[PDB]
């Protein structure tokens, strides 16, 4: 059957998700609820905690904790190219093409994992060692005060669609063959492999989330919402790198950054 | 650029 294969696809993407992201959500929720039975992560809700963790887990904290999130940033662009490798098809698409979806989409999935990490109070930090408090994060001087609040936001909205693994990593499949990012020159593939992975994952919601109603469509809305995300965040960081100094951008994502 | 050598990495 076509939906025999839809499955066995969702299945390899559940399987290739676990391979490489190191942190699931699953992990993470048994975490951040207390189930989990490894050490529990040291919490970081103010300057004095965050100073203790630097021993656990120059420059002004508020920098050094945007700057962490870069870096970290930096490590999920790597294991989310990994992840697309995985995708059938993605590997024989121009390998220009291949950059190009990786370039416009990476944010938009680290934003959607990043969720996976979040509650209403914190987020996860290097793997679970560590908890910091949205109500720490909020306290940095401006302008990194805003910094991730409006990552909290939409994780607390889309959290609340109670996803699993195996639906995330269709999610970011279909997101990732985006066929109207700019530049792209041979969108015909990519739409096409999009539009089966589009098909497996209104077929995993079916099965998954039989209650959930219109979840599909409101998945394809969660899409839109992460594009809004990723702009706002690009001008912040022009707001930062405007008003700041001495910064240094890490390589990797000074090019993601560029003509972006 | 960056992003190309990740990709060709097997
Ligand atoms: C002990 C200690 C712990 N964390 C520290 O600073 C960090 C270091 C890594 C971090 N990873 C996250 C997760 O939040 C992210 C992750 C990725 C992207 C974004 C984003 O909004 O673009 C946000 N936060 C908050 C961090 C804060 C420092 C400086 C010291
Ligand atoms: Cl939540
Ligand atoms: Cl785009």
């Amino acid at each position: 059957p076509e939906s025999a294969d839809l499955r066995a696809l969702a299945k390899h993407l559940y399987d290739s998700y676990i391979k490489s992201f190191p942190l699931t959500k699953a992990k993470a929720r048994a975490i951040l609820t207390g189930k989990t039975t490894d050490k529990s992560p040291f919490v970081i809700y103010d300057m004095n905690s965050l100073m203790m963790g630097e021993d656990k887990i120059s420059k002004e904290v508020a920098i050094r904790i945007f700057q962490g999130c870069q870096f970290r940033s930096v490590e999920a662009v790597q294991e989310i190219t990994e992840y697309a490798k995985s995708i059938p098809g993605f590997v024989n698409l121009d390998l220009n093409d291949q950059v190009t979806l990786l370039k416009y989409g990476v944010h938009e999935i680290i934003y959607t994992m990043l969720a996976s990490l979040m509650n209403k109070d914190g987020v996860l930090i290097s793997e679970g060692q560590g908890f910091m408090t949205r109500e720490f994060l909020k306290s940095l001087r401006k302008p990194f005060g805003d910094f991730m609040e409006p990552k909290f936001e939409f994780a607390v909205k889309f959290n609340a669609l109670e996803l699993d693994d195996s639906d995330l990593a269709i999610f970011i499949a279909v997101i990732i063959l985006s066929g109207d990012r700019p530049g792209l020159l041979n969108v015909k593939p990519i739409e096409d492999i999009q539009d089966n992975l589009l098909q497996a994952l209104e077929l995993q919601l079916k099965l998954n989330h039989p209650e959930s109603s219109q979840l599909f469509a409101k998945l394809l809305q969660k899409m839109t919402d992460l594009r809004q995300i990723v702009t706002e965040h690009v001008q912040l960081l022009q707001v930062i790198k405007k008003t700041e100094t001495d910064m240094s951008l890490h390589p990797l994502l000074q090019e993601i950054y560029k003509d972006l | 650029s960056l992003l190309k050598k990740l990709l060709l990495a097997p």
